[PDB]
């Protein structure tokens, strides 16, 4: 129902900004993993 | 029968402290 | 003394650390008020609300009392609130 | 056949007495009124 | 026969085969990718 | 060197938190334990099983919350999510107890994961296992007591519940129904427990009072280096000290120790055994010499009798809400009071 | 040390102390038996436990007439 | 020297002084046995199989010989009430006998392999030091085991060359010997199932035999070889330490709950059987089968069999006694005589009440009447100037039916409250207190004893299982760890794998 | 790396908790469980 | 050079995530009324 | 009191078997030295 | 047979007492 | 400033032997007597 | 426990026979 949404949107907003602000970093380090 | 038995087992733990500080192995330094 | 990780006392002085978690912290508190002020909370764990305990003149328990009909007994009794 | 080679002195010392004496006393002590009953 | 219980012992049987080798993929893929170095 | 010793060497990596083949093990049923208690005490009602409130969402704080056992008609039912009982419906199995089967064998595994890690580490970096072997002891008492203990019972209800005041409420069930306080292997639990903390205390203080000058700071602890040699405080004056105040004293270091190890272990795996034989209601509840001559003798009186007619009160007061599955109704003339009260 | 008739009879049974296969041997399908007898275990237990529940199997005194 | 807690290490490389050990303990065990017997035998009174059976009497082994067929006694009388029967040389009486003649002999046998302990037999004919090849040793051992275990599911239960085994009705009435056929279905796995144990032996006794022929022929992987320390004998004891509190703890359990090895003629009842009220639900069944048949109430309950109404007493629940509460149940509620009859409840307007009973967990329980609706109507008040429900104002009065009292009424409220008292623990027996001066309070049977004591041993072997692996995996360092341990070892980010110095940065 | 300085991380977190658990005890006094 | 996700990163947040959830979750708590 | 009558001989047998046990040992410990 | 209850202890501590002195003396002896 | 005056003891395995079979058999001899 | 008692100092008495005998001190030629 409705409230599972409610529920579950701060949660992917506030995981989609931390992906944002740390992807260019997150993608140095998969790469000096060779 | 039992309290003698009490008494008795308790008189034997006041003599062993008696031994176990009067006679016990001296500590010697090293 | 390290095994290669970042030290803490470096990272939450940062500031790109403070950019991303004064985001994510206050969404988990929000999210987790919201599971509780929608209702949510009491549909998925099945805890009664201050008005589903007992139906009206009803001062008797609704104990489960049979291991294998326990399922159906907890529905006959949710039925009998409403 | 030769003697027995794996056998061994076995010790215990004054201090090891006084603490095992001391254990069976105070075992004998709380036991004792569970037996008598 | 097949009774319902027994079909949920399948299913939790299936469960837990499920949970250990997701697991162990995941651990051994890593400790091919992050090797120690010798 | 395949993909065995491959899997080795990333388990055994030196981290911040090391992991180890113990920690497939450990680390998910210790979490699951640990989340499933904070889960049921914020949001899961025992109204069901138990005829309680429990959690945070009713009104119950830390020290009332609680995941409580099922009802006691599910017996010793292993309580499987998916099982005949709940059906793969979560939210049923929550209202069925289902949570405390969860935890007391997610934990139970979660203990084995930690000893097995003492295990592990311990042979990784070079010492005796010795803390692994103390830590028997909470083992032994974990499963003696929520384990071993109810299943010599009707049910899973009569275990402890995951709670504050549940553990109280278990305590006192313990004195009223088993006479638990006059059970020779409690109380040498409770010497084993006591004489630790005394140990703990003495061991500690001697220490820190017997140190020697090795630094001109006030304060002493600056004045000690992990890899010195030397003994930072004088086992030569502590054991002076302690021979002129107390008659004796520890003069091995490696005894003394040892013994630190031994007592608190001893006690606790004596306490187990007791609660064993309480799995059985094998209590050692009455003396039958007192009751003999009190039954003829009614001026007769000790603090044994005097506790036993506590015990009844105990019984026959809570007995009704605690055990609701039984429907015991005392009309209030059967209640034993004394005079007033 | 000292033969005798039976321990020369005996003899070639403790005669490969140390001997081992190489690496590691039959590994593989010991953890398949291990693995099968743990589902029986699983089975007996909750057969037991009344958790699994099979047609025409009492687990009560009652099969025994 | 060797502190007191290690002196029985001297034969860890001794393989002949520690046969010889092990032959001493063998016969010590046995010689128990032997001993035990003889002691139950000269105390057993089998004049009562019904209201006196073994496990009222304190009997421990007599159960265990009954279980698998020795019945009788050299004296004539048999446990199953049967009298002037030959039970032939495998008596209990014979049974005791070679008990004790195996123990003197397996004396002997220890004394020759301690003088004789340097056998050839037991050094490496390469290295001319003592070793033992275990792997071999355990594949030879469980061959053994698997024959043993196969020829005593397939000759001695069947009956095709043996006895069979204690077997029964659900209601413990008729028990008796029995050869048992195999259950090859699934509910060979009933716990209640006695053609399942037959099965058990017969299946498990063949892949013993597989087993053991593999662990003959094939050598362990050297993976295994070194990661168990196979080469150690301690690594043995370590794991049959494991094995064995594993089965200590499973046969504590049947015990408890019941199974088809653990009869209640043999044995007792089980606490569950009270708790479900198994006993009174068949007794009800049958009394309501004569009086929908016509029968009149005296003759329905008189057509009640006194032993399955000893079954339906308290005093024969195992969950009653007390942890120092010594001797047979006989020393506490005394010896059970005669079934007094079933008592009936009425009050002074004819309603039939019915006395609340104890469950096992009270010490004490209140006297507490109910009708069929569970309504209280009468008690026995504690304080009685409030009081509503005594006997006397309710008129409540006691008739019992079968048994001893048979027909007769009480009516005196004294009376009827004694036998109130009574009602609480069940059907209501007549007891003899004088002859073991018995002293009222009731004890566990052997089931609760049996339960106990190997509850208790699983336990502790679980600190045995732990301590003598940990010996084992940890051997280098038992008296102390390197003096030169490095420092760098076993501090943090010196290695990249913790404790392996090929992996320094 | 080291830009807001640790002792006021620690003031900030520590009157944060002080809110919540201030919370929690007059919640106490109010709603469910508070006996009203 | 440091790695942003780890073990430790992954420990780290395992239990901080649901916690704060859980904190918001009772403090809406204090205010609901019978 | 109607105590148990073996009470006595299961206390005396307790306290004397592994204390003998004890004194055995240590004064074939002292006549070693 | 009703005999004297002591006579069990009496025996008992007859046999034990001298007993374990002989074998305190003995074993002392063999191990100088 | 040790006594002495002091003596080790002995007792041989074959006084051994004779003291505990004095004891056995007066043990023996006396036990009926105790039992009465 | 009187039959027992008996039967026990007998036992006890036979073991030491085997003792006696076949652990003796050996008499030595010195
Ligand atoms: C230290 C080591 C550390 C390692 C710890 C790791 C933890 C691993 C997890 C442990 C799993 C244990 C769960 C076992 C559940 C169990 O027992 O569940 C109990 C069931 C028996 O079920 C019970 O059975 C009882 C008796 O029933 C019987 O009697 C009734 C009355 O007549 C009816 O006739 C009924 O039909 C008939 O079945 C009651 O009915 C109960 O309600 C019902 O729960 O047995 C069964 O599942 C199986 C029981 C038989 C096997 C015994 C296994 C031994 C384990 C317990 C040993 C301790 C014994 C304690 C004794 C004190
Ligand atoms: C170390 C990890 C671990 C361990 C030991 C356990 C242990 C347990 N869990 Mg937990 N659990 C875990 C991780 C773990 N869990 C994780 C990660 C989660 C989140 C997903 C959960 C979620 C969870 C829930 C929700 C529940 C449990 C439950 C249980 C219990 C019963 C499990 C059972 O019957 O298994 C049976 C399954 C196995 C033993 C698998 C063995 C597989 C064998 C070796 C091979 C089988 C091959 C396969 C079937 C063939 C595939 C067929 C295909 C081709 C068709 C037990 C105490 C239950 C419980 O506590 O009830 C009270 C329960 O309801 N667990
Ligand atoms: C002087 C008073 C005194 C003392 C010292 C004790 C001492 C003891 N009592 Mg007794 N008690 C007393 C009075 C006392 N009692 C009285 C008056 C009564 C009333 C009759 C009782 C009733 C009583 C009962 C009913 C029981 C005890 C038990 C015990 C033992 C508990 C041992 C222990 O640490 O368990 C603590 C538990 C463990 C060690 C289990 C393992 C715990 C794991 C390792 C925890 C892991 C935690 C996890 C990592 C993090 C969780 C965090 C979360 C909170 C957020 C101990 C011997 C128990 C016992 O005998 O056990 C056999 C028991 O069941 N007592
Ligand atoms: C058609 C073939 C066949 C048949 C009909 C049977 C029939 C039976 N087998 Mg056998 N079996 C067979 C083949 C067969 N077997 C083969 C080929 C093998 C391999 C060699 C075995 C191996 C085997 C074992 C190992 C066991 C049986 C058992 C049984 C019985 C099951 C009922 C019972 O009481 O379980 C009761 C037992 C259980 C329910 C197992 C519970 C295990 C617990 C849960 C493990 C936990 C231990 C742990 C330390 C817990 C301690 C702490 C705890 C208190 C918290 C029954 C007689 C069981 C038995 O003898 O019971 C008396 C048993 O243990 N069988
Ligand atoms: C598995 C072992 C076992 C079991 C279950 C039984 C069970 C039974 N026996 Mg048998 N018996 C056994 C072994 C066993 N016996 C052995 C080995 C002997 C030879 C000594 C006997 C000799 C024997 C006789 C002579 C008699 C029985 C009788 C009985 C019955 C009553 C038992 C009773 O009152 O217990 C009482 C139990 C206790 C009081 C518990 C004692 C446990 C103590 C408290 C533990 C000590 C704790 C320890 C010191 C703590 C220190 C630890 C710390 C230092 C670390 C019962 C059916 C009696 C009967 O009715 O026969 C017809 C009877 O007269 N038995
Ligand atoms: C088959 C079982 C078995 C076997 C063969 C052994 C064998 C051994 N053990 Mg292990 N152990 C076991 C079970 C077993 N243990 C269990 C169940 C436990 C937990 C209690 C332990 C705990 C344990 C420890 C902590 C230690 C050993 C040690 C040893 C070694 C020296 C023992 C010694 O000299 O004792 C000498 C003992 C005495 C002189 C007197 C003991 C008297 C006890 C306390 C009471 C006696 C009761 C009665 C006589 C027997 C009742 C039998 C009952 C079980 C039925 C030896 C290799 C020692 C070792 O590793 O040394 C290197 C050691 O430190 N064991
Ligand atoms: C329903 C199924 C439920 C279960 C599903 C399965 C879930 C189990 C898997 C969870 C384990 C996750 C750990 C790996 C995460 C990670 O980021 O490390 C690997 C990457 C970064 O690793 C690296 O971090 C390393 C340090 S360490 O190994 O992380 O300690 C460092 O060596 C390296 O250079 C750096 O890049
Ligand atoms: C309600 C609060 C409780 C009162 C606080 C008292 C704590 C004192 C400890 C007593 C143990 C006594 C055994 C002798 C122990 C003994 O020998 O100690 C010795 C030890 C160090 O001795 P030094 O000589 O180095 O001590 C420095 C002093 O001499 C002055 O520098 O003392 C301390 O560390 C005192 C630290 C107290 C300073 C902080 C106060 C404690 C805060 C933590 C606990 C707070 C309460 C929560
Ligand atoms: C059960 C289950 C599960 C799981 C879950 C989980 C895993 C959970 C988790 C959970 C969590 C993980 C939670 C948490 C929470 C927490 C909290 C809630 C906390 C709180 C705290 C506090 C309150 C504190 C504070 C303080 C104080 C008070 C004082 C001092 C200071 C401090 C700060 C410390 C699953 C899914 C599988 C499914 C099935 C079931
Ligand atoms: C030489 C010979 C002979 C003889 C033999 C004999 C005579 C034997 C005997 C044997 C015996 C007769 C044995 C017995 C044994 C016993 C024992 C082995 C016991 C044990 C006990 C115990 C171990 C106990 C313990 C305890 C107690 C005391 C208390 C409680 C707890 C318990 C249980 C722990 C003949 C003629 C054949 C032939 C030729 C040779
Ligand atoms: C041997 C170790 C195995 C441990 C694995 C843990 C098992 C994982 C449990 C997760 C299963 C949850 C699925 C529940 C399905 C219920 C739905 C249904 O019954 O229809
Ligand atoms: C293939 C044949 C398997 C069944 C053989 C035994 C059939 C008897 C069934 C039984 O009585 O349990
Ligand atoms: C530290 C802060 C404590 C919080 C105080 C809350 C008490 C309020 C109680 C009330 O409303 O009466």
């Amino acid at each position: 129902d409705w409230r599972v949404l409610v529920v579950l949107l701060p949660v992917l907003l506030a995981a989609g900004w931390a992906v944002r602000n740390i992807l260019p970093y997150a993608v140095k380090q998969v790469q000096k993993l060779l | 029968m039992e309290t003698i038995t009490y008494v008795f087992i308790f008189a034997c733990i006041i003599a062993l402290f008696f031994f176990a500080i009067f006679f016990r192995e001296p500590p010697r330094i090293t | 003394g390290t095994t290669g990780e970042r030290p803490f006392s470096d990272i939450i002085t940062s500031v790109r650390y403070w950019v991303i978690h004064s985001i994510t912290i206050p969404a988990l508190f929000i999210a987790g008020w919201l599971f509780v002020s929608t209702g949510l909370a009491y549909d998925v764990f099945g805890t009664p609300r201050p008005d589903s305990y007992y139906a009206q003149e009803q001062r008797s328990i609704p104990l489960v009392t049979d291991r294998f009909e326990a399922k159906q007994q907890v529905e006959t009794f949710l039925e009998q609130l409403k | 056949m030769e003697p027995n080679p794996n056998r061994q002195p076995v010790e215990l010392n004054r201090t090891s007495l006084y603490l095992g004496l001391l254990l069976i006393l105070v075992l004998a002590l709380l036991f004792s009124s569970y037996f008598f009953n | 026969t097949i009774t319902p219980s027994l079909k949920g012992f399948f299913i939790g049987l299936l469960s837990g085969a499920v949970v250990l080798g997701l697991t162990f993929a995941v651990l051994i893929a890593i400790s091919q990718i992050d090797k120690v170095q010798r | 060197r395949g993909w065995f010793d491959i899997l080795d060497d990333w388990l055994k990596r030196d981290r911040f938190v090391f992991v180890g083949w113990s920690g497939i093990l450990l680390f998910p049923c210790a979490y699951l334990a640990l989340g499933g208690w904070l889960t049921g005490t914020t949001f899961v009602t025992s109204w069901y099983t138990h005829g309680l409130a429990s959690s945070y969402l009713e009104g119950c704080n830390f020290l009332t919350v609680a995941v409580s056992t099922p009802a006691n008609s599910m017996g010793h039912s292993l309580l499987l999510l998916w099982g005949p009982e709940a059906q793969g419906d979560f939210t049923r199995w929550c209202q069925l107890g289902g949570l405390w089967t969860f935890i007391a064998l997610h934990g139970a595994f979660g203990l084995i994961g930690f000893m097995l890690r003492q295990f592990e580490i311990a042979r990784l970096v070079g010492v005796r296992p010795y803390n692994a072997i103390a830590f028997s002891a909470p083992i032994a008492v974990f499963v003696s007591v929520f384990l071993i203990y109810p299943l010599g019972q009707s049910s899973w209800f009569f275990a402890p519940s995951f709670g504050v005041a549940a553990i109280f409420r278990f305590l006192l069930f313990f004195q009223g129904f088993h006479n638990w306080t006059l059970n020779p292997f409690h109380m040498m639990g409770v010497a084993g427990v006591l004489g630790g903390a005394l140990l703990c205390a003495i061991h500690g203080a001697t220490v820190e009072n017997t140190l020697f000058q090795d630094g001109e700071g006030a304060s002493t602890f600056r004045a000690f280096n992990p890899t010195q040699a030397e003994e930072t405080y004088s086992m030569v004056t502590a054991n002076r000290f302690w021979s002129q105040i107390f008659g004796i004293a520890f003069s091995n270091k490696r005894w003394l120790h040892f013994f630190m190890l031994f007592v608190p272990v001893t006690g606790l795996w004596m306490s187990a055994i007791g609660v064993v034989g309480l799995a059985l209601n094998l209590r050692s509840y009455d003396f039958i010499s007192q009751e003999i001559r009190a039954a003829e003798d009614p001026e007769f009186e000790t603090f044994y009798t005097k506790n036993l007619l506590l015990n009844e009160g105990i019984r026959a007061w809570m007995a009704p809400q605690d055990q609701p599955h039984e429907n015991f109704v005392f009309p209030e003339e059967v209640l034993p009071r004394g005079n007033a009260l | 040390a000292r033969r005798t008739w039976l321990g020369d009879i005996l003899r070639p049974l403790n005669s490969e102390y140390g001997k081992v296969a190489p690496g590691w041997g039959t590994t593989p399908l010991m953890a398949v038996f291990m693995g099968l007898f743990l589902v029986f275990l699983l089975i007996i237990l909750e057969i037991y436990n009344s958790t699994l529940i099979l047609d025409g199997v009492n687990v009560s005194w009652k099969a025994l007439g | 020297g060797l502190p007191w807690y290690r002196v029985h290490t001297v034969l860890i490389n001794d393989p002949g002084r520690l046969i010889a050990a092990h032959l001493m303990h063998t016969a010590l065990v046995a010689g128990w046995a032997g001993s035990m017997a003889l002691y139950e035998l000269a105390t057993f009174d089998p004049s009562d199989p019904v209201l006196n059976p073994m496990w009222r009497q304190g009997m421990f082994v007599l159960p265990f010989m009954a279980r698998l067929g020795v019945t009788g006694s050299w004296s004539g009388w048999s446990i199953t009430g049967e009298t002037g029967i030959d039970p032939g040389f495998w008596s209990f009486e014979g049974v005791a006998l070679a008990h004790i003649v195996l123990s003197g002999l397996l004396f002997l046998a220890a004394c020759w392999h301690w003088v004789y302990w340097d056998l050839e037999l037991f050094r490496d004919p390469r290295t001319g030091e003592p070793a033992l090849d275990l792997p071999k040793m355990f594949g030879i051992h469980l061959f053994l085991a698997g024959l043993l275990c196969f020829g005593f599911g397939a000759f001695h239960l069947t009956g095709l060359f043996g006895p069979g085994m204690w077997v029964s009705d659900p209601y413990g009435l008729t028990g008796s010997v029995q050869p048992v056929a195999p259950e090859w279905g699934p509910d060979g796995f009933n716990p209640y199932n006695p053609g399942g144990v037959v099965a058990h032996h017969i299946a498990a006794g063949i892949v013993g035999i597989i087993a053991g022929l593999f662990h003959i022929l094939v050598r362990p992987p050297q993976r295994l070889y070194k990661a168990l320390r196979m080469g150690n004998i301690e690594t043995v004891l370590s794991s049959s330490i494991a094995a064995v509190f594993f089965a200590a703890f499973v046969v504590a359990g049947t015990m408890w709950y019941g199974s088809a090895t653990t009869p209640i003629e043999l044995f007792g009842p089980t606490r569950y059987q009270w708790d479900s009220s198994y006993f009174q639900q068949e007794i009800n069944r049958r009394v309501q089968a004569s009086l929908a048949s016509g029968a009149t109430l005296e003759e329905a309950w008189s057509a009640i069999p006194e032993k399955l109404a000893f079954y339906d007493y308290i005093g024969n629940n195992p969950a009653k006694g007390g942890l120092f509460r010594t001797g047979p149940m006989n020393k506490g509620d005394g010896i059970a005589q005669a079934w007094k009859g079933h008592a009936v409840f009425r009050n002074k307007e004819g309603e039939e009440l019915f006395v609340r009973r104890m469950p096992a967990f009270f010490e004490s329980f209140p006297v507490i009447l109910t009708d069929k609706n569970g309504v209280v109507k009468a008690d026995i008040p504690f304080r009685r100037a409030e009081s509503k429900y005594s006997f006397e104002q309710q008129g409540v009065t006691v008739s019992f039916y079968g048994g001893e009292l048979n027909g007769q009424t009480f009516t005196d409220p004294p009376t009827v409250k004694s036998y109130a008292r009574k009602a609480i623990f069940g059907e209501i027996f007549e007891f003899d207190t004088e002859t073991l001066n018995s002293d009222g309070i009731f004890r566990t049977s052997p089931r609760g004893w049996f339960t106990f004591a190997h509850a208790v041993f699983a336990l502790l072997f679980f600190f045995g299982h732990i301590w003598h692996g940990a010996r084992t995996l940890f051997r280098d360092v038992f008296s102390g760890i390197d003096p030169e341990l490095s420092p760098e070892q076993v501090e943090w980010g010196f290695y990249q794998k913790v404790g392996d110095v090929t992996t320094r940065r | 790396g080291g830009r807001i300085p640790l002792w006021i991380v620690a003031t900030v977190a520590g009157m944060g908790v002080i809110v919540i658990v201030g919370l929690f005890f007059y919640g106490a006094y109010a709603g469910l469980g508070s006996s009203l | 050079s440091y790695p942003i996700f780890t073990v430790r990163w992954v420990a780290v947040h395992t239990l901080a995530v649901p916690t704060i959830f859980f904190l918001g979750a009772i403090a809406a708590m204090q205010f609901i009324q019978r | 009191m109607e105590v148990n009558q073996l009470g006595l001989i299961a206390t005396a047998l307790f306290v004397l078997v592994p204390s003998v046990f004890l004194i055995i040992l240590y004064v074939q410990t002292e006549s070693q030295q």
